[PDB]
């Protein structure tokens, strides 16, 4: 399934991502360094932090206490549709997903 | 020698295991350890050795621990409670500053850039050992490829690795001159005049990056560098050179394995994640911040708990027939490189490692085997490992590319 993400300076990539992976492990894997992943996908450090777009937000499974705990140390603005991208996992109902990656991370 | 038993500890929970001098160590490592596996065992022990504490026994508990350092802390995470290094004491939010930086010099983009010299290293050891039909894989090249790996993003000569070798053996592998603190001095006494020339005239090679770099909103202290330049190195090493010879030492022994990613070398990557869980060889912990009940046993505070990051993946809850290698076991379930916010900073550079050096081992020496009248020697501890590992093959079935 397709995922896009931009950058906060609005580079587009684009990637085919299997059910089951994250979000995370995708970018992380094929050179989307505005995601850094740094706990492993864990929702244990705040540096998957991304903004879902909002045609997503109603097909994207909530997030849990952890994350939404979690979210509060992320250094970018935190905004409504922040989510950690950890926590996302791909499935065939999220084809075509858009994230927006925020401009910090650390 | 066994520790009074704490009266806060239910007899019914001591299992004496010494993670130091495991029983049916001639069984193999793994093996040694998964007899706190057994069914009989209870998922949190108490062992009387090593001054006494508790062990998790299964993933979910380990797994559960490593997420909640408000209660399992890192301020002590060896045992025995009787090493500085940066950032492996400290818990959030204050570790994030050293991760961050830390990043900076092995963090996914700079293992992608290092890719093809990462390679070229590799080839080039192979191909100095593979007409020789031998080498002591352990010290031939299990060592010699991360330390250079370290001298290359360090920005350092090749005339020091003797040094470095030396002083991270006796850190590590004590041959017994020098003791844990004197061998940690020297390296200090090695970094610290090349940390202090880099803040005077930056390069842009790791050490000049983190030496140069910030915490807490300003510059890093010359011996924040330093403790953090030498967890780098130690990090990078002790694991590596383990961790490959285990896997060598595997190959050596089963020719369908090795003949599987001979003929399907994209299987590699695969093969790697189920040789990391398989072989897995760290056995850290945490110490109690507060009394906390867990799993419905008692812990206290001060209290120390071994949560073995070697036992999730060999928990058969966690996979089926858990100490078979299958490289398409659908899911390779394991905590090898951690888990929780110490999750190893060297995931992405040693799985490259791993990949390369069964790419390029396998390439050029496809059918080895365990030297003629040799027994594999382990040892178990923090980092649990292999002494010696002779190889041999015959040079006429190799091929250089
Ligand atoms: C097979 C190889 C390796 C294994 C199994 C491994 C395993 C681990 C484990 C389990 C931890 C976490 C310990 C804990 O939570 O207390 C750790 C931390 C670390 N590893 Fe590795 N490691 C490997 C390779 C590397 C390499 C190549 C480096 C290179 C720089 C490295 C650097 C570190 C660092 C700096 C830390 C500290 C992270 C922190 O405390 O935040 N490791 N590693
Ligand atoms: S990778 Fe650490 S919270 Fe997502």
């Amino acid at each position: 399934s397709k995922v896009v993400y931009v950058s906060h300076d609005g580079t587009r990539r684009e990637l085919d991502v299997a059910d089951g992976v994250s979000l995370m492990q995708a970018a992380v894997s094929n050179g989307i360094y505005d995601i850094v992943g740094d706990c492993g996908g864990s929702a244990s450090c705040a540096t998957c932090h991304v903004y879902v777009n909002e045609a997503f937000t109603d097909k994207v499974p909530a997030a849990n206490e952890r994350e939404i705990g979690m979210l509060e140390c992320v250094t970018a603005e935190l905004k409504p549709n922040s989510r950690l991208c950890c926590q996302i996992i791909m499935t065939p109902e999220l084809d075509g997903i858009v994230v927006d990656v925020p401009d910090r991370q650390w | 020698n066994l520790a009074p038993l704490p009266p806060h500890v239910p007899e019914h929970l001591v299992f004496d295991f010494d993670m130091y001098n495991p029983s049916n160590l001639s069984a193999g490592v793994q093996e040694a350890w998964a007899v706190l596996q057994e069914s009989n065992v209870p998922d949190l022990v108490w062992t009387r050795c090593n001054g006494g504490h508790w062990i998790a026994t299964r993933g979910q508990l380990i797994r559960e621990a490593y997420e909640d350092y408000r209660h399992f802390s890192s301020e002590c995470p060896f045992i025995p409670r009787e090493y500085d290094f940066i950032p492996t004491s400290m818990d959030p939010p204050e570790q994030r500053q050293f991760r961050a930086l830390a990043n900076q010099v092995v963090g996914m983009p700079v293992v992608d850039c290092l890719e093809n010299c990462i390679q070229e290293l590799a080839c080039s050891l192979i191909e100095s050992l593979r007409p020789q039909g031998q080498c002591n894989f352990t010290e031939d090249y299990a060592e010699p490829f991360p330390i250079r790996i370290f001298m290359l993003l360090a920005g350092l000569p090749e005339e020091d690795i003797p040094h470095l070798k030396y002083l991270t053996d006796q850190m590590t592998r004590p041959d017994g001159s020098m003791t844990f603190a004197e061998a940690k001095e020297a390296l200090y006494d090695y970094l610290i005049p090349i940390i202090e020339q880099r803040r005077q005239k930056p390069g842009t090679d790791a050490i000049s990056i983190v030496a140069n770099g910030q915490v807490n909103g300003r510059p890093i202290t010359s011996d924040e560098a330093k403790r953090m330049c030498g967890l780098l190195l130690v990090g990078g090493l002790d694991t590596v050179v383990n961790f490959l010879s285990f896997s060598m030492e595997f190959l050596a022994k089963s020719p369908e394995h090795r003949q599987e990613l001979i003929e399907r070398p994209e299987r590699i990557p695969a093969a790697c994640e189920e040789l990391l869980r398989r072989f897995s060889l760290v056995a850290d912990g945490r110490i109690l911040t507060s009394d906390y009940e867990f799993h419905g046993v008692q812990l206290k505070k001060g209290d120390q708990i071994l949560l073995p990051q070697m036992l999730s993946g060999l928990d058969e809850r966690e996979n089926a027939a858990p100490m078979h290698v299958d490289f398409s076991r659908q899911k390779v379930s394991h905590t090898t490189f951690g888990h929780g916010s110490h999750l190893c900073l060297g995931q992405h550079l040693a799985r490259r490692e791993i990949i390369v050096t069964l790419k390029e081992w396998l390439t050029r020496i496809p059918d080895f085997s365990i030297a003629p009248g040799a027994q594999i020697q382990h040892k178990s501890g923090i980092v649990s490992g292999v002494q010696a590992l002779p190889l041999v093959w015959d040079p006429a079935t190799t091929k250089a590319v």
